[PDB]
């Protein structure tokens, strides 16, 4: 009554890695923070922009 | 006394439940006991 309950568990892992596979597929997120300071006022005069 | 032992009697007559072979509904009452059949146990 033991081998049956084997049968159960390889079938429940195969469908908890179906989710798992899912789980890392379905939601390809990227977040791409490019964390860089907004311009501000004394930019326009600032040596850097000086064309 | 008598609705005693007919109370014993009544569930005395439990032999329907004997001897996925006769139609689509023994499946189906093979996987409602999840002790008949070893589909039954592990999908319960």
């Amino acid at each position: 009554w033991k081998g049956i309950a084997i049968a159960l568990l390889v079938i429940l892992v195969i469908c908890s890695l179906i989710v798992t596979s899912v789980i890392l597929l379905t939601p390809a997120e990227d977040n791409s923070l490019s964390q860089k300071k907004k311009v501000t006022v004394e930019d326009l005069f600032s040596e850097d922009f000086k064309i | 006394r008598r609705r005693e032992n007919a109370e014993r009697l009544q569930d005395d007559a439990d032999t329907d439940t004997a001897g996925t072979m006769t139609a689509r509904q023994r499946v189906w009452r093979a996987f409602e006991n999840p002790h008949t059949s070893t589909m039954a146990l592990v999908f319960y």
